[PDB]
RNA sequence: UUAAUAUUUGUUUAAUGAAAAGUAUUUUAUUAUUAUAUUGUAUAGUAUUAUUAUAGUGUAUAGUUUUUUAAAAAUAUAAAAAUA
């Protein structure tokens, strides 16, 4: 992300917004997932013993001014802001998932996989039974068989 | 008395090579024993401009 | 003038290439690309005699006949061969048809290799393999034999490998009694 | 949606800047990471010094880099400058990242192990505290007589901040190439690291030979039966080094300590 | 290599430890991206002269050894001088492309076994006994202790075969209690550095020390 | 490229760049096996150091014998044995 | 054009000077690796003597029964000893009109490096290749 | 005059003994061994310091060390897509 020189409103809706791009990102991934954080940037938070986006969020505005007037990390901000603005949903979804849950419920997540599984099932069946019935017809062009033979 | 002669220049001038080569290898790696030396005696570590905490998590390699 | 020769980056085919230099494990085939008078590459060394001809022989009245590829697929097919190409083994079989050993006759469309002059000699040399093998069978019970006194051997290789297991763990015992009797020595009285 | 004016990449005059129209370009190979570059007469190239071929030119600025490392500064001509200034930015960026594939890279590309190891060890504490543009290129008023050609003294920046180099002066030259290079007056009792100073030693013994005076005789012979002027005969000549003068030196030498 | 990155939580190797190397302290909600963890590259351990030593006596002590219980056998052998599982294996690695050690795989329990060479077994028995007259060397005693470890010598030589046996499980697991608990006070530090040879390869110098901590 | 021991056949694998041409049929190594200096020739090629210029990484690629060395050493049936110890991919 | 490969591959089965080593001729030891003064001629066999090939000196890899060079670089085995094959096709000693009591023959192998074993060695190697087991 | 011309441009060496040919001021060229007078050892040719390894033996890892230049047209080589 560019962001012009400064983080502004339209680059946390942008954040915002592409948080729903991300479902398996929890609040204690790792710091490379977020915007602008190049090695020189993730090796300088490690040293810090920053490996979460949590410990990100948490820092002090002085802290980024070490890292970025005596670490040389030039994006820190862009990387410190992008973290504090993600960081309220990524707890919601670490407590309870509300944005992931509300909206799907566990009781269309069950009703999923019975129906997945009864398909499954249903599809392999309708091969049983063909294979059955063409094996009754075998029997039966074998009785046909015999009795014209026999005639 | 040719074959004899350029035989036993070609066999003497491998063995000085030889001689040589090995030479340099053992002075090239004593010259790493005292550049190591000297690198853990003023703390310099070739391991970048980051600190141990990088190679600790060996994230790089 | 080449593509591959103004790449920057050379490949390691490219590099070998450029290997003209008559030495030790060059690139023989580019040094044979130059001509004789050029290159320092002499004749090709084919050991011929005894060693390849009693191989060959065997080998030949095992099957009676086989065509020129078939001995050479058979004889590849082995692990210790003396005949390092299908060349060599046509002067060998032809070294033979001269000393009279092997005689090719041609059917319909081909030629097979048989013995009929020395057969009585041929037969000679398969019974002396058959006894070869005979002796090599006789050696497999000397070496079950030998494999008994190895286990043995390797029982009181077990003995003395405990025992230098022991004298080296009261070792390691001591010295580490020695270092917590130097940190705090209450540990080391306590265990005395 | 149509196709702009001129499809497909046409090569543009070396001063036209870009287009920003859709059109499928491919790279060569991924030239953002180091010593990886392309050469060309566009913004987003070096500028192609003259070489018989790529490969010439890469062992040019392989070579180019090694005696920059090796010596600290190395005076060029022509479009070699500006590919020698970012050629060394990207072995300090190479040096201050240390990785294990930055060291594999830079042992790639140079010549030197030895080189290698003293950038490794040196770059990253020299320019620590810099962020971009390590290395600094003055365009001289003098010109190559051969061809005139424009020359350039490219060096790095942080000369107090390094090990090697401390108080080195290159307003002129050394006695001799293999002797030890001038030192200010105020960093007279500096110290150089053991290892390196036991490489220039080995080095400079090697000149120290009578064989090489006979090198250097034959040498005066060569470029005289060559037709270079200004080149004394043979037996004109003298030797680079004698007893008298090596031993001054060494007196020098202690002196700098 | 830290506790919470590289392993799960909780985990710790009873092993040599790296000089200078932060142990950090990891949020247990940490977890790795599944394309961030496919890009991860580890630093390269020492398969040198003194591990490859290492591992031999083990498995000279052990005869045989099984993969799994190796590195129980490292962690309670005094002097070790591995970093972690990933060195044990690389060791390991490097002693079959040697050909000290062969792996075979037992048909009754279904494991991988580490056997000894019969080839490189004299050497391995050399350098056991190299090994064990320098820890005599470098053990010091005054003389009424030399004269009782002699004497235990002596008592332990008289003893029987199955008594001999017996004396050597109690001896191995005296010496793995002393070791642990002399870890608490003191540990080994293993120092590296790179640098590159007349090849153009990089390769790292390795120096191991004992260090106190209290 | 890939090098073996003269004395005792030890291989070992190291892409050769454009800077040790020179060095390509012939190395002087320090071998493990031997434990001195030893001389390790020219065995297989491997594709490259650099890359080739429109060509993916992949181009040129070593040879089938590099490819069956280390099939040996490193494969399904070579680090069965050592997956019970660490599982590499695994500390 | 040559139709022969070149660094021959010795991954399935490694060609290495031995340690103990003899000549064939003179049944006396050579120099194993310091010096290339003898002719070694592997062809990948065990068969005795000298497995995975035998061994000449320069000056010997002559013939023994009429001590002179060889006509085509070839020799005859001939009850431990090696004879041309002249002598061992029972023709009559012709002197030839070349070096006599020496034949054109490279060093450690060289001239029998475009032939012998190359890889790969048999069928069942490339199929663990191509097999993802 | 062409001619502010064409042409040259010296930044990186993979190979080993004669004779014809060449006479270039080898100041004592070599310093010695053996034995035994005398005699002679360095450099081609194609009008040149030129597309040039004179193939008489012989074999070999000594890297056995003179090729400028900051964009263009035409031309000369080499490469040249999932179009045919
Ligand atoms: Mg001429
Ligand atoms: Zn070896
Ligand atoms: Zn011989
Ligand atoms: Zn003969």
């Amino acid at each position: 992300i560019a962001t012009g020189g400064r983080v502004t409103n339209e680059d946390r809706r942008w954040w915002l917004v592409h948080l729903e791009c991300a479902p398996d990102i929890t609040p204690g991934t790792f710091i490379a997932w977020l915007d602008c954080c190049g090695t020189h940037t993730c090796k300088k938070l490690i040293e810090r013993n920053i490996w979460t986006i949590e410990q990100v969020a948490a820092l002090d505005s002085d802290q980024v001014d070490e890292l970025k007037y005596r670490e040389g990390c030039l994006k820190m901000d862009v990387v410190w802001e992008h973290a504090r603005t993600i960081i309220t949903p990524l707890r919601q979804r670490e407590v309870t998932g509300g944005v992931e849950s509300e909206l799907q419920g566990r009781i269309m997540e069950l009703r999923k996989k019975r129906e997945l599984e009864r398909r499954r099932e249903e599809i392999l069946k309708e091969r049983a039974n063909v294979s059955e019935q063409r094996e009754e017809t075998l029997r039966k062009l074998r009785e046909a068989i015999a009795a014209k033979k026999a005639a | 008395k040719r074959i004899d002669t350029a035989k036993r220049m070609r066999r003497d001038r491998r063995r000085i090579e030889e001689l040589k080569t090995l030479e340099f290898w053992g002075w090239y790696m004593k010259l790493q024993r005292v550049r190591g030396r000297w690198c853990r005696e003023q703390g310099v570590s070739s391991r970048g401009v980051y600190g141990p905490a990088v190679d600790a998590a060996e994230l790089w390699g | 003038k080449e593509y591959r020769l103004t790449v920057p980056y050379r490949s390691e085919v490219t590099m070998l290439r450029l290997a003209n230099h008559k030495a030790i494990n060059s690139n023989i085939r580019e040094l044979f690309k130059k001509p004789l008078v050029m290159n320092n590459i002499k004749a090709i060394p084919r050991d011929l005699g005894e060693i390849p001809r009693d191989y060959v022989l065997r080998l030949l009245f095992f099957h009676q006949p086989i065509r020129l590829v078939d001995l050479w697929t058979i004889c590849k097919e082995h692990d210790d061969v003396p005949l390092d190409s299908a060349k060599h083994l046509r002067l060998v079989l032809k070294i033979a048809k001269l000393q009279r050993w092997v005689y090719a006759e041609k059917n319909q469309t081909n030629n097979l290799y048989y013995y009929y002059v020395h057969q009585s000699r041929m037969q000679e040399v398969q019974q002396m393999v058959r006894a070869s093998e005979v002796r090599k069978k006789e050696q497999e019970s000397v070496r079950e034999i030998e494999a008994e006194k190895l286990r043995m051997e390797e029982q009181e290789r077990r003995k003395v490998a405990l025992d230098e297991n022991i004298v080296a763990l009261q070792n390691a015992l001591v010295s580490n009694i020695a270092q917590i009797q130097e940190f705090d020595p209450g540990f080391a009285r306590s265990k005395i | 949606g149509r196709a702009p004016p001129v499809i497909g990449c046409t090569r543009k005059a070396r001063y036209a800047g870009i287009d920003d129209n859709p059109t499928i370009t491919y790279k060569p190979w991924d030239t953002t990471e180091p010593l990886m570059a392309d050469y060309g007469w566009t913004r987003g190239k070096l500028p192609k010094f003259r070489a018989r071929s790529p490969f010439h030119r890469q062992q040019i600025a392989r070579r180019m880099v090694t005696e920059m490392i090796r010596k600290d500064y190395c005076i060029v001509g022509g479009a070699r400058a500006p590919a020698l200034r970012i050629l060394a930015d990207h072995v300090v960026e190479l040096a201050k990242a240390g990785d294990t594939d930055s060291r594999q890279q830079l042992a790639y590309f140079l010549h030197d192990p030895l080189m290698v190891d003293k950038a490794f060890d040196e770059y990253p504490r020299r320019f620590k505290d810099m962020n971009a543009k390590y290395a600094m290129m003055t365009r001289l008023k003098s010109r190559r007589r051969t061809d005139a050609v424009a020359m350039y003294f490219v060096e790095y920046k942080n000369r107090d901040m390094s090990d090697n180099h401390k108080g080195e002066d290159y307003s002129a030259g050394p006695e001799r190439f293999f002797l030890p290079p001038r030192i200010v007056e105020t960093e007279k009792g500096i110290q150089r690291p053991p290892h390196m100073q036991m490489a220039f030693d080995r080095w400079a013994s090697k000149f120290k030979t009578e064989e090489f005076h006979h090198w250097w005789r034959l040498r005066h012979a060569k470029l005289r039966y060559w037709g270079v002027r200004n080149v004394p005969h043979p037996s004109d000549v003298d030797p680079l080094w004698t007893e008298k003068e090596e031993e001054e030196w060494h007196n020098e030498m202690l002196a700098n300590t | 290599w830290q506790s919470g990155v590289h392993t799960p939580h909780g985990v710790v190797y009873r092993g040599a430890k790296m000089k200078n190397w932060p142990e950090q302290r990891i949020p247990e909600n940490f977890k790795f991206t599944e394309e961030q963890r496919f890009r991860t590259k580890a630093i390269p351990r020492d398969v040198g002269t003194i591990p490859r030593n290492f591992v031999l006596g083990v498995l000279y002590r052990h005869q045989p050894c099984e993969v799994g219980g190796l590195w129980e056998h490292c962690t309670n052998d005094p002097e070790i001088v591995l970093d972690s599982k990933r060195h044990l294996r690389e060791v390991l690695k490097q002693a079959r492309e040697e050909g000290f050690v062969t792996f075979e795989r037992d048909a009754i329990s279904n494991e991988w076994l580490c056997f000894l060479t019969r080839e490189r077994y004299e050497e391995v028995q050399r350098i056991v006994t190299a090994k064990s007259e320098a820890v005599d060397t470098h053990s010091g005693l005054r003389g009424a202790a030399a004269t009782e470890t002699s004497t235990y010598a002596e008592k332990f030589r008289e003893m029987n075969v199955e008594a001999k046996e017996a004396h050597a499980r109690r001896l191995e697991e005296e010496v793995a209690n002393t070791t642990r608990y002399l870890r608490r006070f003191q540990q080994r530090e293993i120092d590296y550095l790179p640098y590159t040879d007349l090849n153009g390869k990089v390769n790292f110098m390795w120096w191991y020390e004992t260090r106190d901590v209290q | 490229a890939l090098f073996s021991c003269f004395r005792c056949g030890y291989m070992y694998e190291f892409a050769v760049s454009n800077s040790y041409c020179r060095k390509l049929t012939l190395r002087n190594d320090h071998c493990p096996r031997c434990d001195q200096l030893t001389l390790f020739r020219f065995m297989s090629v491997s594709g490259m150091v650099g890359n080739m210029p429109f060509k993916p990484i992949g181009v040129p690629g070593p040879s089938y014998a590099t490819l069956w060395w280390r099939k040996t050493r490193e494969g399904k049936e070579a680090s069965a044995p050592l997956d019970a110890v660490c599982k590499s991919d695994r500390w | 054009r040559p139709h022969f490969p070149a660094y021959n591959e010795d991954v399935d089965r490694p060609m290495v000077v031995p340690p103990d080593a003899i000549c064939f001729n003179c049944d006396k030891p050579i120099d194993a690796g310091d010096v290339n003064s003898y002719v070694w001629i592997p062809a990948g066999n065990a068969t005795v003597p000298t497995p995975q090939g035998y061994f000449f000196h320069f000056g010997c890899f002559k013939c023994n029964r009429c001590k002179y060079r060889l006509g085509h670089n070839k020799f005859y085995s001939k009850d431990g000893k090696a004879w041309c094959i002249p002598c061992a096709l029972g023709r009559d000693v012709r002197v030839p009109t070349r070096r006599w009591h020496t034949s054109y023959v490279n060093t450690h192998r060289t001239g029998s490096r475009l032939t012998g074993h190359f890889f790969p060695r048999h069928s069942h190697q490339m199929e663990f290749l191509f097999d993802p087991n």
